[PDB]
């Protein structure tokens, strides 16, 4: 259970860590535009 | 408006952050049961605020993905930009309330491990100055989204288009990204407390 709990927060830690690479790799063609 | 897409992506990590607190509320409570009471020293008014704010966060997650599918359906037909910066408002608001509830979930680790283990070692003395220094990182960031939301909103009544909208952008994924180096400490003392009793 504490080792299930520790399981989906280094893999939602996964996802998130996913979002902040294609929010950062957009922000840097944004950063292109302007 | 590569914009729209990144904020659905900075809205999506916001999400994946509640759940990601959620978890340690829920690490915190069960620590929180084998060492204490409840009636006293401030926890049934965390119990309550903890209930508040995650309540408030709810809120601005549904507002916020309404906003965003607006923003959606709204890309080819011009009359934008108002939209965007709502959304920028929205985030930024979801920011916040996340804050309040790290805050709190910080308190309460600190409130445990005061009573069973020496706050000396080295590995709390430095999630005590990284807790203080990325909290700091993120009241400025905020201090400074605040401060860009405002000059965003006044220049959308005659700008034609803004970095102020892409610079924004920036501030918002900055302090993200400070909360969940916030979030990997508040997990680390979990684990260190959870280890020392359960």
């Amino acid at each position: 259970t504490w080792e299930x709990w520790d399981x989906a927060i280094a893999e939602y830690a996964x996802r998130i860590e996913x979002l902040i690479x294609a929010a950062q790799e957009q922000q840097e063609k944004n950063e292109x535009a302007l | 408006s590569g914009i729209v897409q990144q904020q659905n992506n900075l809205l999506r990590a916001i999400e994946a952050q509640q759940h990601l607190l959620q978890l340690t509320v829920w690490g915190i409570k069960q620590l929180q049961a084998r060492i204490l009471s409840g009636g006293s020293g401030g926890w049934m008014e965390w119990d309550r605020e903890i209930n508040n704010y995650t309540s408030l966060i709810h809120s601005l997650i549904e507002e916020s993905q309404n906003q965003q599918e607006k923003n959606e359906q709204e890309l080819l037909g011009g009359s934008g930009g108002s939209g965007i910066v709502q959304q920028q408002n929205n985030l930024l608001r979801a920011i916040e309330a996340q804050q309040h509830l790290l805050q709190l979930t910080v308190w309460g680790i600190k409130q445990l491990q005061a009573r069973i283990l020496s706050g000396g070692s080295g590995g709390w003395m430095e999630w005590d100055r990284e807790i203080n220094n990325y909290t700091s990182l993120i009241h400025s960031l905020i201090e400074e989204s605040q401060n860009q939301q405002e000059k965003n909103e006044q220049e959308l009544l005659g700008g034609s288009g803004g970095s102020g909208i892409v610079q924004q952008q920036n501030n918002l994924l900055r302090a993200i990204e400070a909360q969940q180096h916030l979030l990997q400490l508040t997990v680390w003392g979990i684990k260190q407390l959870q280890a020392r009793i359960l």
